[PDB]
């Protein structure tokens, strides 16, 4: 049954993370089930999320790496590309997934997304509009949410 | 005037427009021809995404220009 190669790939990625650990994220299994990981990321410096600590949940499909991992925030975040359920509007998690991408690179792209929001492709139109027309207000509310929920 | 809109498939959609047409109006024309809701269309010219409340003239889009169309799911 399918899943054996995916498990091998998951192991490879864990090996990659152990050999070259990122400075601002951690990620891995939290039990017997290797297809479910927890991730922890810091909000990037030079962003309203700076110093915030955000949890994510990662579920690998049985046909990984052909299809992307499911990645969602479990910490509330104010951001035009992330909704109240923690779903993330990021190209590489949807139509632009490449099997050559790894979790470490996904975490990097999520960091880039936090530092440089994409209001052209919002999940939350109200937030994207505030981002476009009043950056200072966007920054204040993003930081308020970071203080409230990411600590 | 005439403009062209290319999809990711390579399909060209030919539209009759004016420079003063808003991006939202261009999307409405796209919806008439292809059944695609405006909120689910991303229109791109010369690498720049076109904003709904802006016009073709705002982007210097002149006659016989090719625009690119990318689709999103409902809700983005």
């Amino acid at each position: 049954p399918l899943g054996s190669m995916a498990l091998k790939r998951i192991h490879k990625e864990l090996n990659d993370l152990a050999r070259d650990p990122p400075a601002q994220s951690r990620a891995g299994p939290v039990g017997d089930d290797m297809f479910h990981w927890q991730a922890t990321i810091m909000g990037p410096n030079d962003s309203p999320y700076q110093g915030g600590v955000f949890f994510l949940t990662i579920h690998f499909p049985t046909d990984y790496p052909f299809k992307p991992p499911k990645v969602a925030f479990t910490t509330r975040i104010y951001h035009p590309n992330i909704n109240s359920n923690g779903s993330i509007k990021l190209d590489i998690l949807r139509s632009q997934w490449s099997p050559a991408l790894t979790i470490s690179k996904v975490l990097l792209s999520i960091s880039s997304l936090l530092s440089d929001p994409n209001p052209d492709d919002p999940l939350v139109p109200e937030i994207a509009r505030i981002y476009k027309t009043d950056r200072e207000k966007y920054n204040r509310i993003a930081r308020e949410w970071t203080q409230k929920y990411a600590m | 005037m005439q403009i062209f809109v290319k999809t990711l498939t390579g399909k060209t959609i030919t539209l009759e427009v004016e420079p003063s047409d808003t991006i939202e109006n261009v999307k409405a024309k796209i919806q008439d021809k292809e059944g695609i809701p405006p909120d689910q269309q991303r229109l791109i010219f010369a690498g720049k995404q076109l904003e709904d409340g802006r016009t073709l003239s705002d982007y210097n889009i002149q006659k016989e220009s090719t625009l690119h169309l990318v689709l999103r799911l409902r809700g983005g």
